Formats: C-alpha cells, sequence, structure tokens
C-alpha cells in the first residue's frame, strides 16, 4: 500500500496571507506513460463532507478558484492557497489515486488568525422540567470570541465551583473566524437548592461576569 | 446537480450486522463506479470499497475484505454496503462517493454515522434554557446515545446566530447544548422552538422556550 | 517487458475513464477498449477519433495523430479502423 504523509499537521494564518502544505507518497504516483501524477486534493470544511479541489496533481475541478494551486511530481507534492479567506478553514487531504487501495494522507488543518474579540456571555438557570426529575444543569454560553484560549470560572454564593463542570468548544467559524464554547455546571437538584447566587465569569482585560439568583 | 444521500446508520452491537444504502441522483448512475469511504471520529479518511458500474469488478480494503459486501441496484439508483462482524474500530461516518475523470473519487454524500458499541440506545431529555432577570436562548439535549442528534430552531427559519456545541461523553451518554440569538422584540412575543431529532431512538421533540426562569 | 506493462496501464486507464464518465445525451456508442485503442462514448452516426495510444514505442513521433472508427447510426461500433496516423515512422 502507498503511504501518504502530509505536513504540517496543521497551521494558522491570517486572512490575505498565503499558505503552502506538503504531501509525500511512499511510492511514485507518476505514470510515465501519460506523464500524469495521480494525486488529488480534497477540502473538508467543519461538519461537511470532503470537496474535490485538484486532480492529477495540478488540475482544478470546475468551480475551484485560481488561488488554489497544486503542483509537484513523483513523490513530492504541494498545495498552495493564496489570498486565504475565512471560508478556507478546513482540513486538506491528499489522496493516492494511482493504485488500489486508494489511500489518504492524515490531512493538514488550516486555521485562521483573527483580531481579538471578547465573548458574549449568557447564563441560564436549570429548567423546571429537569429540577422535577432530580437534576440541575446551569448552562453558560461564551459566544464569538478569539483567541480560542479562554478560561471559565463558576462561583456558587461567591465560592469557586469546579466539581461537575463540562466544557465544549465549537470549531472555528467559517465567516468571522471566532470560537464559541458552552460551560455546563451540573448539580443534583438537592445541592442546587442549597444555594442562591450562581455566576460564570470568563477571562482571556477584566473578567466578564454574568449571574443570577435562586 | 450530483447528490448522494446515505442512509442506514445507527447503533450496532460488536459482531453484529448493518446494511448501508446510498441514493444517487443528478447523473446516469448505471454509468459510474461507486465507492464507500469512512471516517472515524476526529480522524482521517479511509477508502473501504469500490464497485464498477456493471458490478463486474470490485475492490475491497484489507481491513474490510471478508466482512463487508458492496453491491448496487442500478434501476433504483442505489449503492449498498452490507457490513458484518462489526467491531469498535468500524465506528465511523460512512461516505459513498462517485468518480469524475481523471479521479476515482470526486463527489461525496452527506454521510451516515455508524456506532459499534455494546451500550444501549437512550433518547435525549430536551430542556429549555430561558434566561433570568439581543437575547440568547438555548436548549439542553442531555443524556442520549448514540450520536447523532439534529438541532434546529423554529424548524430552520431561525438559521443564523445559532451555535450548536459538540456533545461530550459521560457515563455512556452524550450531552450537547444549542444557543440561538434573536432580537428582544420577537421573544417572547413570537414563538421560539428548538427541534431535536434522535433517529436512533426515532425521537422528535419540539420544546418551546417560555420566558420566566 | 516495459512495453506490455505500459500497454496494460493504457487498458486500465480506459476502464477507469469509462467508469468515471457517462455518455453524451442521446443514442451513443458504448465505450470500449479493443486491445489497441480506447474508444470513448461517441454520438451516433459519427466517426470517432482518439489520440494514438501512448503505449506505442514510437508514440512521441505520432502523438498528434489519431485512430478513427465509425459509430453507426444504430449506436453500434463499426469493424473498420483507420490507424495510419499511428504507424511507426521507421
Ligand atoms: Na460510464
Amino acid at each position: 500500500d502507498i503511504v501518504m504523509t502530509q505536513s504540517p499537521s496543521s497551521l494558522t494564518v491570517t486572512a490575505g496571507e498565503k499558505v503552502t502544505m506538503s504531501c509525500k507518497s511512499s511510492q511514485s504516483l507518476l505514470n510515465s506513460g501519460n506523464q500524469k501524477n495521480y494525486l488529488t486534493w480534497y477540502q473538508q470544511k467543519p461538519g461537511q463532507p470532503p470537496k474535490l479541489l485538484i486532480s492529477w496533481a495540478s488540475t482544478r475541478d470546475s468551480g475551484v478558484p485560481d488561488r488554489f494551486t497544486g503542483s509537484g511530481s513523483g513523490t513530492d507534492f504541494t498545495l498552495t492557497i493564496s489570498s486565504v479567506q475565512a471560508e478556507d478553514l478546513a482540513v486538506y487531504y491528499c489522496q493516492n489515486d494511482y493504485s488500489y487501495p486508494l489511500t489518504f494522507g492524515a490531512g493538514t488543518k488550516l486555521e485562521l488568525k483573527r483580531a481579538d474579540a471578547a465573548p458574549t456571555v449568557s447564563i441560564f438557570p436549570p429548567s423546571s422540567e429537569q429540577l422535577t426529575s432530580g437534576g440541575a444543569s446551569v448552562v453558560c454560553f461564551l459566544n464569538n470570541f478569539y483567541p480560542k484560549d479562554i478560561n471559565v470560572k463558576w462561583k456558587i454564593d461567591g465560592s469557586e465551583r469546579q466539581n461537575g463542570v463540562l466544557n465544549s468548544w465549537t470549531d472555528q467559524d467559517s465567516k468571522d473566524s471566532t470560537y464559541s464554547m458552552s460551560s455546563t455546571l451540573t448539580l443534583t437538584k438537592d445541592e442546587y437548592e442549597r444555594h442562591n447566587s450562581y455566576t460564570c465569569e470568563a477571562t482571556h482585560t477584566s473578567p466578564i461576569v454574568k449571574s443570577f439568583n435562586r | 446537480d450530483v447528490q448522494l444521500v446515505e442512509s442506514g446508520g445507527g447503533l450496532v452491537q460488536p459482531g453484529g450486522s448493518r446494511k448501508l444504502s446510498c441514493a444517487a441522483s443528478g447523473f446516469t448512475f448505471s454509468s459510474f463506479g461507486m465507492h464507500w469511504v469512512r471516517q472515524a471520529p476526529e480522524k482521517g479518511l479511509e477508502w473501504v470499497a469500490y464497485i464498477s458500474s456493471g458490478s463486474s469488478t470490485i475492490y475491497y480494503a484489507d481491513t474490510v475484505k471478508g466482512r463487508f459486501t458492496i453491491s448496487r441496484d442500478n434501476p433504483k439508483n442505489t449503492l449498498f454496503l452490507q457490513m458484518t462482524s462489526l467491531r469498535s474500530e468500524d465506528t465511523a461516518m460512512y461516505y459513498c462517493a462517485r468518480g469524475k475523470y481523471p479521479t476515482w473519487i470526486a463527489y461525496w454524500g452527506q454521510g451516515t454515522l455508524v456506532t459499534v458499541s455494546a451500550a444501549k440506545t437512550t433518547p435525549p431529555s430536551v430542556y429549555p434554557l430561558a434566561p433570568g432577570s439581543m437575547v440568547t436562548l438555548g436548549c439542553l439535549v442531555k443524556g442520549y446515545f448514540p450520536e447523532p442528534v439534529t438541532v434546529t430552531w423554529n424548524s430552520g427559519s431561525l438559521s443564523s446566530g445559532v451555535h450548536t456545541f459538540p456533545a461530550v461523553l459521560q457515563s455512556d451518554l452524550y450531552t450537547l447544548s444549542s444557543s440561538v440569538t434573536v432580537p428582544s422584540s420577537t421573544w417572547p412575543s413570537e414563538t421560539v422552538t428548538c427541534n431535536v431529532a434522535h433517529p436512533a431512538s426515532s425521537t422528535k421533540v419540539d420544546k418551546k422556550i417560555v420566558p420566566r426562569d | 517487458g516495459e512495453l506490455y506493462q505500459r500497454w496494460e496501464h493504457y487498458g486500465q486507464e480506459c476502464q477507469k475513464m469509462l467508469e468515471t464518465t457517462e455518455p453524451p445525451s442521446g443514442l451513443a456508442c458504448n465505450g470500449s477498449f479493443d486491445m489497441y485503442a480506447c474508444w470513448n462514448y461517441t454520438a451516433a452516426n459519427t466517426t470517432a477519433r482518439v489520440s494514438c495510444p501512448w503505449y506505442l514505442p514510437w508514440f512521441r513521433q505520432v502523438s498528434a495523430g489519431f485512430v478513427f472508427r465509425q459509430c453507426g447510426s444504430d449506436g453500434q461500433w463499426g469493424s473498420w479502423r483507420d490507424h495510419t496516423q499511428c504507424e511507426n515512422p521507421e
């Protein structure tokens, strides 16, 4: 089997700049008969199926703009993207199209550098439905911020709570290149009723603080 | 346009069987060879199988040969993948794909998710997230298995300003939240409903967000 | 040795091209590899042309030539062929 090795594993660039990634095959993908390199590139957006980008090393599929350029021959291949846009956020795969089994590289994840942005934070008390069944999840949203590195701190009656919090980050946004995250503090209904003020505060600039009582 | 719509994903016990289908349109299906490609969660792409247009030649990947059978029904424009003796490492999103010369693989379907696990299907509990004293509202989709669920707001009409966060696994159960941001004039004057679907349990829930707390 | 392996690849390339394309609209001759040339889907009542196969040892000097074959009005290929443009130029 032909092994496809892609580098870098991922990188980050700001909009307007140009990127280059490498793709290497353990065996030559060059058909000396027709002088074509059987290397194809795919673009997989977050949460989307892969999209055909370039075939035979350098031939753009119809609809793919000129700023995507494929090149190389034999075992060394490269994809180059100029004037990188926000929508270019994706994992970029190269694939051996020379002989079966068809094999893919591990991919190169293209991420975006953006201007710093503060999160829009919202806190939500447990619902009466969940309270009636014994559970108490307090949800805190931190939406459209940058960079991804961010800290959430929960406070119960002014005391920091770390037990029972689960965090989940979205992928980068394909339009504004921001991140969002949800923080959920799950308590039993019993412990939840034993306190009043619930606070989630975000720090990346002083902490942004949202709270409720009951 | 070319479109491939996969179907048949869900939960399978280790060692069980499952048959995937792929409905094709927008091209002469009987004229094209077809592929199955899978993608383990958070991982890369692995080609699985190929069947020629007339079912006369077939290739399988080593990790699948002997267990999976690829087949097609050209009059019904359908690609099939019969999986057997499934194991944990077969858990993946399964794509069907069509070629476009000069490449074997050009067009991909939306995919269908196959989870191989001994755990049991449990439907989600959907809770509204109304704030206390632009407004952001949410829905909590707690304690379901397996993936995936589908979250929409007001049945798709509320599309932008939505953040549906990836699910986290705990005690063999997934939990995700979904936020939507609307103008204060609409809510709660008009209706805001999150629609949660869980096909593995055939669950469909519409939970309306009511204001107080 | 290398000639035959290149000829094998040309036949493999023909099968792949047919398996990743569809015929044009209407009645058309079916694509086929006849052990010499790769015949593509061709509209009925036309004379098809394809480049001299790149497996010929003298392909460089005939690379701009063609082999011809008739696609009958019944969507069926003819048995005659003109490959004079692909002859070895000694
Ligand atoms: Na065909």
